């Protein structure tokens, strides 16, 4: 659980 | 003397920071003469995160889908295509503040100075090391996505990183500046995880030579040791192998302190299997590892305090 | 996510920083409006150093001594006087890049970023924190006298210290902008040394609530405790009293995490009296104490990782 | 032994 900023 | 993780002057790059807004979403961008860098997700609402196809998503936006403001000051749209995970949108204004620049990869191990921003305000600075892995341990909260990385040689500002994304380890992912991630890390809300890290050698050694230089020698032996019996410690401890290449990196500072790289090596070695017995380096317990022997010659004195 | 030592963005201070020789000694000086604050000591020679009478050596020089570089621009002086330890060189033109800015004395504990200077050009800026004794850690060579620290709230910068000089271990004092050191200092080269330091209680708890709103409570325990048994443990690891003002600063953290602060010292006395057996805390093995309550707040999410 | 900067 990539994560966008 | 003193030794700090030191960032460089970010005032050439907040000149270059601007607010990117597609719908409801907003993030920051780099302005450079007539173009705007960007993460390419600021065109993702929540939804086209898990599973967004950015050629699709990008062909129904027009040029005005994109708001691009720096400062109080608007700025228009004339233009927009994508470059791997960024988008570069064309803007009928030249940035009077753009410094001379480059985009550059960097590599890992080396460092590089961040500017956090937030709508596209500067807020903070600090210095940070592309690790082994290719993440970085940064801090990025919400909104921080297209704050820029860089190096500053004289004048001219490296452009090396624009951050991204987040890890579950909390670590972080992001871009060069032509859209191409450090990592095998892409650009949408899946299972992705930093890979296994090790501590960087080079700059472990490095961080000792900058020691040295500023007085302390009490970690010294009177040993030495071959490369190879040199990286069967660093196996066992997790360090990356000594090469032949970072003992000729070493070579300045080596010869600045009259410390053989190798007999540097095997004072590692016993810090590495003996500890520091409650002692300190450079006002650290534990072993530095994101400074490089440039960063070293940078700050340190190009006199040792002998 | 992610804690770092973050200094504030430095351009705004980089436009003000100027380059003032007086004879054979240059250092840095602070250019806002029309004038140039600097180091009074720049109108010493090495021997005027160790006993210099400043009355006398500056009664000596006129305008035309000094010569203030902006650039590759030369100032010209009109004017000159001595507040305690800087020189105000009134000069006749205005810096149009001078911030909205304030001059402020801060107090031991409390934070500011460093733009260290040499020959009137910036070279890097860290995070640092005045130090119970009055000094601080930063990094500093020949050349870097003149240079500031400051902080910046919403786009007003408030300078609130000068470099002056290094004292034997290795740490630096100076002065406010009003000339007045931090510290029982005096500028020249006399023996003079630190005096005893001690941890910064208060930081090192907004540290512990900033771990704690980034996700992790491993430290936390069952136990709770008073503030006067929390401070015979403090008096044995040499840390700061603990004062019921340092409870009330601490009410937000304590409001978004839940952990009553003498709870939270409680964690902190456990783990003075336990160590951190092999674990680490936002990265760290030891316990930090160069964050304010106001850092951690500035920093962190406003909302907790529970 | 102060050193000025």
């Amino acid at each position: 659980x990539a994560v966008l900023x | 003397s003193g030794f700090r993780k030191m960032a460089f002057p970010s005032g050439k790059v907040e000149g270059c920071m601007v607010q990117v807004t597609c719908g409801t979403t907003t993030l920051n961008g780099l302005w450079l003469d007539d173009t705007v860098y960007c993460p390419r997700h600021v065109i993702c609402t929540a939804e086209d995160m898990l599973n967004p196809n950015y050629e699709d998503l990008l062909i129904r936006k027009s040029n005005h889908s994109f708001l691009v403001q720096a400062g109080n000051v608007q700025l228009r749209v004339i233009g927009h295509s994508m470059q791997n995970c960024l988008l570069r949108l064309k803007v009928d204004t030249s940035n009077p503040k753009t410094p001379k620049y480059k985009f550059v990869r960097i590599q890992p191990g080396q460092t590089f100075s961040v500017l956090a921003c937030y709508n596209g305000s500067p807020s903070g600075v600090y210095q940070c090391a592309m690790r082994p892995n290719h993440t970085i341990k940064g801090s990025f909260l919400n909104g921080s996505c297209g704050s820029v990385g860089f190096n500053i040689d004289y004048d001219c500002v490296s452009f090396c990183y624009m951050h991204h994304m987040e890890l579950p380890t909390g670590v972080h992912a992001g871009t060069d500046l032509e859209g191409k991630f450090y990592g095998p890390f892409v650009d949408r809300q899946t299972a992705q995880a930093a890979g296994t890290d090790t501590t960087i050698t080079l700059n472990v050694l490095a961080w000792l030579y900058a020691a040295v230089i500023n007085g302390d020698r009490w970690f010294l032996n009177r040993f030495t040791t071959t490369l190879n019996d040199f990286n069967l410690v660093a196996m066992k401890y997790n360090y990356e192998p000594l090469t032949q290449d970072h003992v000729d990196i070493l070579g300045p500072l080596s010869a600045q302190t009259g410390i053989a790289v190798l007999d540097m090596c095997a004072a590692l070695k016993e810090l590495l299997q003996n500890g520091m017995n409650g002692r300190t380096i450079l006002g650290s317990t534990i072993l530095e590892d994101e400074f490089t022997p440039f960063d070293v010659v940078r700050q340190c004195s190009g006199v040792t305090f002998q």
